[PDB]
C-alpha cells in the first residue's frame, strides 16, 4: 500500500521502505501551497494490520499533521480494529470520527430490490415466438 | 598452558579480578620484554551472556583471519569454525600470552550450557590466551567429560572465603528466596532501572507498554509466553511514539539512548523478513507488568 499510494502520489516506483518515507516527507514537510489534497481510501483494513501493525498506525498519524492535507477514509468490518490494535492514547491523539453501519432491515431490502426494477416491472416487452 | 579453575565456599569474584587485573595482567606485559595485556573478564553469573556477543568481542581483540568459502562447510557453525582455524593459526606463533579472559561463574545459568562450555573448551587450547575461571555449584565437574576436561586441563583450587556474593545475587530475587526462576534476566533489569536518567526511563516505559499492547493482542493468552519479535515496536513508529512524549528528539539520539539497554540485553534490535527494524524486549508478559509497575510508574 505503501508502493501503490506514493505511485499514485509521484508517478515514481520505490520499495516500500522508500516509499514510506517519501511520504512521511510529503505530508509533514512539503507546504500546504505545494501540495494536493488527497483522499485515500483504506479498504478492507483487517487484511493489512495482520501480522504487525505498522501500517494502520502511519496513514492515521499522517493525518494529525498540519501542513498535511491528507483524508483517510478507513473502511473495516469490526468497530475496535483501532483500539485493539493501536491502544487507548494513539487512538485518543488522532480524533477520527466512528461510523458504523448497521444491516440493513426488511424494510430497507425491499427498497433496493423493488429500486432495481423500476424500469421492467410493470411493463411490456415485443417478444417474437420463433 | 594450565587453564586454572577456582572453586570454594564464597564469593570469588572479587578474588578473581583482583588478581587477574592488578597482579596477573602487568607482570605478564613485563616478562615479554609498552601496554598491558588486554583482560576480557566475563560475568556469567548474569544469565543473558551470549556466547556469540563473547566471540564477537574476542575476534575484535584478536583479530583473526576469517573464514575462507570451503572452511565454511554447508551450514556450519561459524563461531566453532573460527576457532578450530583459530588453533591451527596459534599452533606456530610464538608462545606469548596475548589475553586473559576471566570467567566469573564458569557454571552460571546461560554459561553452563553445551554451546558455551565447547566454545571456551576449544579456546582453551591456544596457548596465547590464559584461562582464569571459577565455580559455585556443587556439581560442576559433572559438566566436563574427557575431552572438555582435555581441552580445559585445569589445575584446581580450593578458595573458600565465605565472602557474600552481593553482585551475584542481583540477577536473582533473594526476598523470594531463590525461586525466581534463575534464568529470567528481568530481575537484574530491575536493579539497572533504579540509577538511570528520568528521560531513559520514560523510554523503557513506553518500549514496555506498547509491547505489553502487542502481547495482550497477538498471544490472546494469559499464560506465560516470553516475548519476542513479533511483540516488539518497530523503530521508525517508535521514534514517533517518543517524538510525541517528548523523550527522543531524532532518530540518532534515539540510538543512542536505545544502545545503552542492547549492551545489557534489556532491548533487543533486530530485522525481519521485510526490513522493519523491529525493537523488543526479551521478558515474559508477567515479568513485564510487575516490572512496569514497581520501578517504572512511580515517576
Amino acid at each position: 500500500c505503501y508502493e501503490t499510494l506514493w505511485n499514485k502520489v509521484s508517478g515514481e516506483r520505490l520499495t516500500w521502505a522508500a516509499s514510506m518515507e517519501s511520504l512521511e516527507f510529503y505530508f509533514k514537510r512539503v507546504p500546504k501551497n505545494k501540495k494536493k489534497t488527497i483522499v485515500v481510501l483504506l479498504d478492507e483494513l483487517d487484511a493489512m494490520v495482520t501480522k504487525s501493525q505498522d501500517i494502520m498506525y502511519n496513514f492515521f498519524n499522517w493525518t494529525t499533521y498540519e501542513n498535511a492535507k491528507l483524508i483517510v477514509i478507513a473502511v473495516a468490518n469490526t468497530m475496535d480494529l483501532p483500539e485493539r490494535q493501536l491502544g487507548n492514547k494513539i487512538t485518543s491523539r488522532i480524533g477520527f470520527t466512528r461510523i458504523m453501519f448497521t444491516g440493513y432491515t426488511h424494510e430497507e431490502l425491499k427498497n433496493i430490490i423493488d429500486l432495481r426494477l423500476k424500469g421492467l416491472n410493470d411493463s411490456f416487452f415485443y417478444v417474437d415466438t420463433k | 598452558g594450565f587453564s586454572l579453575l577456582f572453586y570454594g565456599v564464597g564469593s570469588k569474584r572479587n578474588f578473581l579480578e583482583e588478581f587477574a587485573i592488578d597482579y596477573l595482567s602487568p607482570k605478564i606485559a613485563y616478562s615479554q620484554l609498552v601496554n598491558s595485556i588486554p583482560c576480557l573478564i566475563l560475568n556469567g553469573y548474569n544469565p543473558s551472556c551470549n556466547y556469540r556477543d563473547v566471540f564477537k568481542e574476542i575476534t575484535d581483540l584478536l583479530v583473526p583471519a576469517e573464514l575462507t568459502r570451503s572452511e565454511t562447510k554447508y551450514w556450519g557453525n561459524h563461531v566453532i569454525l573460527q576457532i578450530q582455524k583459530m588453533i591451527d593459526f596459534y599452533k606456530n606463533q610464538p608462545l606469548d600470552i596475548k589475553l586473559i579472559l576471566v570467567v566469573h561463574n564458569l557454571d552460571g545459568p546461560s554459561i553452563r550450557k553445551n554451546t558455551f562450555q565447547t566454545m571456551l573448551s576449544f579456546l582453551s587450547v591456544i596457548r596465547q590466551i590464559a584461562i582464569v575461571a571459577s565455580t559455585d555449584h556443587i556439581y560442576a565437574p559433572l559438566l566436563w567429560d574427557n575431552m572438555k576436561a582435555q581441552n580445559y586441563n585445569f589445575v584446581f583450587h580450593d578458595i573458600s572465603n565465605f565472602e557474600p556474593s552481593t553482585v551475584e545475587s542481583t540477577f536473582q530475587d533473594v526476598m523470594k528466596m531463590g525461586k525466581s526462576d534463575t534464568s529470567s534476566g528481568a530481575e537484574g533489569a530491575k536493579y539497572v532501572l533504579q540509577s538511570l536518567t528520568v528521560n531513559s526511563k520514560k523510554m523503557y516505559k513506553l518500549l514496555i507498554e506498547t509491547q505489553m499492547q502487542n502481547m495482550g493482542n497477538l498471544s490472546a493468552n494469559t499464560g506465560p509466553k516470553r516475548g519476542t519479535q513479533r511483540t516488539g515496536v518497530e523503530l521508525k513508529l517508535f521514534n514517533h511514539l517518543c517524538a510525541a512524549d517528548f523523550i527522543a528528539s531524532n532518530e540518532i539520539a534515539l540510538r543512542s539512548m536505545l544502545r545503552e539497554f542492547i549492551e545489557h540485553k534489556m532491548a533487543n534490535i533486530t530485522k525481519n523478513n521485510s526490513g522493519m527494524e523491529i525493537i523488543w524486549v526479551p521478558y515474559t508478559y508477567a515479568e513485564l507488568e510487575k516490572l512496569l509497575k514497581t520501578v517504572l510508574n512511580t515517576l
